[PDB]
C-alpha cells in the first residue's frame, strides 16, 4: 500500500453511552499495545509539563510495537 | 545529521505533491541560486532572510518545506512551538539560543518552525498572563537579526494557519522577506496537477479519468 | 572637568530603522571594547544568576579598557 492508513479517529457520543468500554474492549479485541491517557491527567500547573508529558507518551508509543 | 540528531527526512520529493507551480520559482530561487551561484552573489549584500507560508490548514506547508529539506538536502531541524515552552521564562530562551547555535555550527543548513503562531504571537494582544512568550518572542527576533551578519547558509522558514496574530517585528525583510502562500487550488489544473501527484503511486484501472 | 560625562544613551524609533546596525558599527569608528549582549541570556530561569549574570557583564565592561 503506497498511501499511509489512516490511523487516528476521534470518538463522541452520549454520556455513558459505553465509550469508555468499547476503548477498554478494543484493547482485547484486537490485541496490541493500548497507551491509555486521560484529559486532566496530562495538564499540570506547571508550564511545560502539561505538553511535556502528551510528548513523552508519545516517545512510549514509538519505543514499542502498534 | 545523526551524529547531530534529526534524521526527520522520512520521504519526499517534487513528484509528491502539485500545485507548486507558482511557488517553485520563488523557493527556489531563495534557496538553490545561492547554492549553485554562491561566488557570483558574493557581493556582501543582505541575503534573503527566509520563507514564510500561510493560509488554510492542512494546505501541504508542513509537506512542502520536508521536501525542500529533502530534494536539497541540507541539514533540517523542526522545532514545534510549543515543546520549548519550559515550566518559567528563561530556560525556554536557552533552549532557543542552544538550538539555533548548534544549527549555526552545522552549516549549511535549514531551519524551519513549526506553528510559528503559537511562539510568535502578537503580545499584548491576548491576555497576559505571565507575560511568558514576550520575552520567548524576543530570543527568535535577535537570534533571526543576529543570523545574517555571520549565519551564512542557514535560512528559517514558518508555517502558519492564522497568521493575524503573528508579532510585527517577524515581518520586516531582514528578519522575514517572503511571504509565500500555499491555499485553495483555484483552477481545475491546479488540482488535476495535485491529483495526479496524487494517485501517482497508486496501481488503478484504465477505468479511472 | 571633575564632572561624569554623558555615557548611557537611549536609542527608540521605527521599527527596523537601522538602530541595530548603527549601534554595532559605532564601535568600530570610535574603536573600543563592544560587549554585545542578548537580551534573553540576561536572565535566567533560576533566581542568583540574572543578578550575577548582569555583575559579571559589568565586570567584564570594566575589567577592559573604556
Ligand atoms: N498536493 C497536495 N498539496 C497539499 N496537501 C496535499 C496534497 N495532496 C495531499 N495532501 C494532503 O494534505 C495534507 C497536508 O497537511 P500538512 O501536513 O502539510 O499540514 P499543514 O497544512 O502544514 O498544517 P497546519 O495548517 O495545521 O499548520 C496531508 O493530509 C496530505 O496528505
Ligand atoms: N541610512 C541608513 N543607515 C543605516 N541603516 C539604514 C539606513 N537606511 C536604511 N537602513 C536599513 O535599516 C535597516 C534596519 O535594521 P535594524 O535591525 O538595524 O533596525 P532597528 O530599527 O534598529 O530594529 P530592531 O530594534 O528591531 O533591531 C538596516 O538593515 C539598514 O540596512
Amino acid at each position: 500500500c503506497p498511501l499511509r492508513l489512516r490511523s487516528g479517529i476521534l470518538l463522541y457520543g452520549y454520556p455513558g453511552c459505553g465509550k469508555t468500554l468499547l476503548a477498554s474492549a478494543v484493547a482485547q479485541q484486537c490485541g496490541l499495545n493500548f497507551i491509555s491517557v486521560k484529559g486532566p491527567e496530562i495538564l499540570n500547573k506547571f508550564i511545560g509539563a502539561s505538553e511535556q508529558n502528551i510528548r513523552e507518551l508519545f516517545e512510549r508509543a514509538q519505543s514499542v510495537k502498534p | 545529521s545523526v551524529s547531530i540528531g534529526a534524521p526527520q527526512i522520512p520521504n519526499v520529493t517534487w513528484d509528491d505533491i502539485g500545485g507548486i507551480d507558482f511557488v517553485k520559482g520563488e523557493i527556489l530561487d531563495t534557496i538553490d541560486m545561492p547554492l549553485k551561484h554562491p561566488e557570483l552573489f558574493t557581493s556582501g549584500m543582505k541575503k534573503r532572510s527566509g520563507i514564510l507560508f500561510y493560509g488554510p490548514p492542512g494546505t501541504g506547508k508542513t509537506l512542502m518545506a520536508k521536501a525542500i529539506a529533502t530534494n536539497f538536502s541540507l541539514n533540517f531541524f523542526s522545532v514545534k512551538g510549543p515543546e520549548l515552552l519550559n515550566m518559567y521564562i528563561g530556560e525556554s530562551e536557552a533552549n532557543v539560543r542552544r538550538v539555533f547555535q548548534k544549527a549555526r555550527e552545522a552549516k549549511p543548513c535549514v531551519i524551519f518552525f513549526d506553528e510559528i503562531d503559537s511562539v510568535a504571537p502578537k503580545r499584548g494582544n491576548q491576555g497576559d498572563s505571565g507575560g511568558v512568550m514576550d520575552r520567548i518572542v524576543s530570543q527568535l527576533l535577535a537570534e533571526l537579526d543576529g543570523m545574517s551578519t555571520d549565519a551564512d547558509g542557514v535560512f528559517v522558514i514558518g508555517a502558519t494557519n492564522r497568521p493575524d496574530l503573528l508579532d510585527e517585528a517577524l515581518l520586516r525583510p531582514g528578519r522575514f522577506d517572503k511571504l509565500l502562500y500555499l491555499g485553495i487550488p483555484d483552477t481545475d489544473t491546479k488540482q488535476l496537477n495535485i491529483l495526479e501527484a496524487l494517485t501517482r503511486k497508486f496501481v488503478l484501472d484504465n477505468d479511472v479519468k
